[PDB]
DNA sequence: TAACAGCTCTAACAGGAATA
RNA sequence: AUUCCUGUUAGAGCUGUUAAC
DNA sequence: TAACAGCTCTAACAGGAATA
RNA sequence: AUUCCUGUUAGAGCUGUUAAC
């Protein structure tokens, strides 16, 4: 069974679903696994009999692990990761002292190293929002007792071997959600963890597994078999009418590495008439992340704790401009709402198709798709005939900043509109390179008075500079002053970015003048750049950057006209 | 290269030092071409056995002591290697010896701790005319932070009549060993150091 | 009676709360 | 014990399974012979690949 | 030490991988004396430029990754320390690099 | 093993971050770090956070 | 103390468990392919013998 | 999955030297 | 590659917005 | 410093090849 | 000296216990 079909199968019926989390899931919770516990025990014992400093040598080192394992093999102990080893080393270290064994197992799996990850939190959310009612997990430490309690905010009824008959009563009286530990909490003496204790099953809990088998279907994750009592309970559990109504998928992180007992167990169930399926869904965390993703109408209150990254942190406010102040190149566009034109097409259209129609027709208007057009209707009639046009109406953009941030098409459209507006009534030529718009001093009109201030900006030692011309050592390359103008969405504001550049008349032959572009820009220091930016502000706006609110409209003689207003003074902020 | 002829003549004279120096001068044609070859294969014929071993002199020992400061390995081959019966035994021996002398590492201790240095001190007898001379030298087999592992020996030094290093000499050789270990591991202390001496440690030596 | 090693194991395992009478 | 047992296996000059002594002891003995024969070696330390 | 003359043949062949392998293999004479030195100054003549940098390859990174597990720091020097007019640049960049690679901080 | 995008998956970031603070603990005799700064040239996805 | 964990550097520098000159590591228990040595135990803890006194060294 | 928009990055080259 | 990051020429990666399949 | 006892090791030779 | 360390023949160094100088 493929994983996606299993997800649909679960999503299709997750209301009635027992979970059977093994010790594998707690692997991520940060709790030491079974192998980590075994290695800690060997290291704890090896250092005491052979007097060696405990903290001097670590445990996850390869050399120390090999040395300790060689020592263990020297005394005839089991060789490597073999059965009857974990219980063997426990009973060796603690020499049949179940109180001390319990205390150590509590300390190793204590509730201070546990950091809940997405898997346990998602399962606890499923418990609270009441899709899964029974969670039997052969674990010990309360990764979920903690995690569902933290996200739901309500305490969880954990069941164990100290009572062990609570689960059957709670199941019978429908006191969901129930979280019955088949091997019990470590706070309680019954722990059921050594191999001799792992051959028997508690009568009342075993009874509960069978009664719960009929009511729900089982999903077991992070469980690799190797336990005889749980396997025989499931087999007994499998041996009943509609044992798993929705079927049982034994999920494993890897089908290839799954033990034959499971696959043997899965094949065994199928012969008894149940629809048990073995699937691979990767790790438990990824499985539960996907399951939560497919969950519909998840409450916001619990989802604010399930996925803390979903909520937006670091909303740290900025202080006031009170009390040297950098002067950036950002002109704030205080326009909040604009009007655009919409055309309805009888057939669906593609933004590429509209772009090629722009290239062919070359109208005196702007258009984009989302089809929002800015300009005159007759231009659109030239672009689109009456047959393909259903209606032409109006569009209002109440929040320009949110609109451009949401859709990049709106960003490009508004950038092109403001660029056309700024260069509508001025002699400065408008070009494009890559997707950046450039306002460049024209070659012929370089002697204008409105450029003279710019001529002062580039001048050396206060004399008259040059604005346009030919490269010193180029055959045909022509150069001019220019400004790259862009639209930047910052927070809830829109700004115009101006950057002084040296435009080259041939587009593809810019690199041949690189040295010149370098040479002309070697000494454009803070004062010179300040002067050039002021001159460009004056050219583009017509007013000096003091207390100005110049307003510019694109296509003023058109029915659909956009009227922007940009402060003539660039952004500044005095130091605190 | 060819062994210079006078060596054969000094073979009759029974002068070990002269024979070793003549062999070194024979190999002197290889001093300039150190980059071309990695391992030299000096062969000592059975006819030179008269100077192979005699009181106070060891031919292979003298040859290697003369060639080591020149930094060129030799794998001396006598008639023995071409005198046995099992060819695979000698072939394994020479192949491993040559590969390790070139600069390679045929094998390394699996999961060896890089923070432990295993010192080993031994000694040798020189039968002086008036008394005895005890030559004590140390060796280290530590594993550096890299993947390869090191194995370096050095003298413990002016005159010793007993094989027990005093306070000063032992403190000095162990400080030199500590500096040697520090140089490889960026400067980290050896957490535990193991010392294997052929004789008991004195109270001052500990 | 108990071997000193098991006494050491008990002591290290719970050393945060154990007295010392001299 | 484990350190010495492992050390008796990294003698490249030896073409058999192990030795009687750790390589530290045998190489210290070999260099002791080398130094005893030639007194003008005491200044410098040498690698094992030279005298093996 | 002296690089093998086969390095020149490989460089003429324009094979970066084999050139890096040969440069590393030239280090055995120093590896017999790894305890002797702290930092190795590997020089590359301009004639090897054809293998310095081309697509899907970089000689400097290959050399660094090949000699990193061998624990020996390496200060690669290109003809850049020869020319290099502000020639007290070299003494500080190279000197600070040498001190950092031999010891540290 | 291979990655198609420079945004680490939730398992990869958890593993890398685990290796990082384990290294810090080894260099700090087990003491937990109190401030962690993860600088990335690209934006953190939801999985990374 | 040699098996107490997570101790600050200053404390370990201060104590360092001094130094162990008279090494004495416990022999395990009798235990249970046991090897047979050639040594025969002697349990005669004391014996009686004679002394002669001489007028000259 | 196929285009299209923006934001940002690296991958190869080239390249000159600290307010003149 | 003692360094530095300034540009050029390209491609990807993410987001999106449509059309689907 | 001259014997004596034991423990232990190296110095020179010689010497065969791993359950027969 | 491809190696291994089993024997033989000797001597030295450590400890001790005496005799003293
Ligand atoms: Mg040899």
């Amino acid at each position: 069974l493929t994983d996606n079909e299993f997800y649909q199968h679960y999503l299709q019926n997750s209301q009635h679903m027992m979970w059977f989390l093994g010790a594998g899931t707690s692997r991520s919770a940060g709790l030491p696994t079974a192998s980590d516990i075994i290695w800690d025990l060997k290291h704890r014992y090896y250092c005491l009999h052979e007097n060696q400093d405990y903290q001097k040598h670590d445990i996850n080192n390869h050399a120390i692990k090999s040395k300790i394992q060689s020592y263990m093999d020297s005394k005839g102990f089991p060789l490597q990761w073999s059965p009857e080893e974990y219980s063997f080393y426990f009973e060796l270290v603690f020499r049949d002292d179940y109180e001390a064994q319990r205390k150590y197992l509590l300390e190793a799996l204590a509730s201070r190293k546990v950091s809940l990850n997405i898997g346990h939190r998602v399962l606890a959310a499923l418990l609270e929002m009441n899709q899964t009612k029974v969670v039997f997990t052969t674990n010990f430490d309360d990764v979920i007792e903690t995690a569902f309690s933290d996200i739901s905010g309500k305490h969880l009824s954990v069941y164990h071997l100290e009572g062990s008959y609570a689960a059957l009563s709670a199941l019978n009286t429908e006191a969901f959600p129930i979280y019955a530990k088949i091997h019990g909490d470590f706070r309680y003496q019954k722990i059921k963890n050594l191999t001799p204790d792992l051959q028997t099953n508690d009568r009342e809990i075993h009874k509960c597994f069978l009664a719960a088998a009929i009511r729900f279907g089982l999903v077991v994750s992070g469980y690799s078999g190797r336990d005889e009592n749980v396997m025989t309970m499931l087999r007994a559990a499998i041996d009943q009418n509609n044992a798993f109504p929705h079927g049982l998928y034994w999920t494993v992180p890897s089908i290839s590495k799954s033990e034959p007992a499971v696959q043997d167990l899965i094949t065994y169930a199928q012969g008894k008439g149940v629809r048990a399926y073995l699937v691979e869904t990767g790790t438990f965390d990824e499985m539960l992340s996907k399951i939560w993703r497919q969950v519909k109408d998840k409450p916001a209150a619990i989802d604010a704790k399930v996925r803390t990254a979903r909520v937006c942190p670091v909303s740290i406010p900025l202080p006031g401009p009170g009390k040297p102040a950098l002067r950036t190149n950002a002109l704030p566009v205080v326009t909040q709402s604009i009007r655009c034109g919409v055309v309805t097409l009888a057939s669906p259209i593609t933004f590429s198709e509209l772009k090629e129609r722009i290239s062919q027709k070359s109208p005196k208007a702007l258009l984009t798709y989302t089809v929002l057009f800015l300009g005159g209707e007759p231009e659109i009639r030239k672009i689109f005939s009456n047959d393909e046009i259903n209606s032409i109406g109006q569009y209002y953009i109440d929040e320009i900043a949110q609109s451009v941030a949401a859709s990049t098409f709106l960003k490009s459209f508004v950038e092109e509109a403001i660029l056309t507006a700024l260069l509508r009534e001025k002699p400065i030529l408008h070009r494009v390179r890559h997707r950046t718009h450039y306002a460049v001093i024209p070659n012929a009109s370089a002697k204008d008075d409105r450029f003279l201030d710019l001529r002062k900006a580039v001048g050396f030692k206060g004399d008259l500079g040059y604005i346009t011309g030919n490269v010193t050592n180029a055959k045909e390359l022509s150069w001019a002053e220019a400004v790259s103008i862009r639209l930047e969405e910052r927070g809830g504001k829109l700004w115009i970015m101006l950057k002084p550049e040296i435009w080259i008349k041939p587009l593809d032959r810019r690199e041949e003048a690189t040295d010149f572009i370098r040479s002309r820009r070697r000494y454009r220091f803070n004062q010179c750049s300040y002067q050039i930016l002021d001159a460009w502000i004056k050219i583009l706006f017509g007013s000096i950057g003091g207390g100005g609110t110049v307003n510019i409209s694109c296509f003023p003689d058109a029915e659909f006209k956009a009227e922007f207003e940009i402060g003539t003074r660039t952004a500044f902020s005095l130091g605190v | 290269c060819l062994a210079l002829d006078e060596c054969h003549g000094v073979a009759a004279n029974g002068n070990g030092l002269a024979l070793a120096d003549k062999i070194v001068q024979s190999m002197s044609g290889l001093f300039r071409q150190k980059h071309a070859f990695d391992v030299l294969l000096v062969y000592l014929p059975a006819s030179w056995k008269k100077c192979f071993e005699y009181d106070g002199f060891d031919l292979h020992d003298r040859i290697k002591a003369k060639v080591a400061p020149l930094n060129l390995p030799i794998q001396i081959i006598n008639d023995t290697a071409l005198t046995r019966q099992c060819r695979a035994n000698v072939m394994w021996g020479v192949s491993v010896a040559l590969y390790a002398k070139a600069g390679g590492i045929p094998w390394k201790l699996a999961d060896w701790d890089k923070d432990e240095a295993y010192i080993g001190l031994s000694y040798a007898i020189k039968k002086n005319a008036e008394g005895q001379e005890y030559t004590t030298c140390c060796s280290q087999v530590f594993d550096p932070d890299g993947t390869g592992f090191e194995f370096v020996a050095y003298d413990t030094r002016d005159r010793k009549g007993n094989p027990y290093l005093s306070y000063q000499e032992m403190q000095s050789v162990l400080s030199k060993s500590l500096h040697l270990y520090q140089s490889s591991h960026n400067g980290r202390m050896p957490r535990k150091i193991f010392i294997h001496k052929t004789t008991h440690f004195t109270e001052d030596e500990i | 009676v108990l071997t000193d090693n098991e006494f050491y194991q008990h002591y290290l395992q719970n050393s945060q709360h154990m007295m010392w009478f001299l | 014990c484990s350190s010495i047992l492992a050390l008796t296996k990294v003698d490249w000059n030896n073409n058999t399974l192990y030795k009687k002594l750790p390589v530290t002891l045998v190489y210290s003995q070999v260099f002791a012979d080398v130094v005893k024969q030639t007194p003008e070696i005491v200044n410098e330390i040498y690698d094992y690949r030279f005298f093996m």
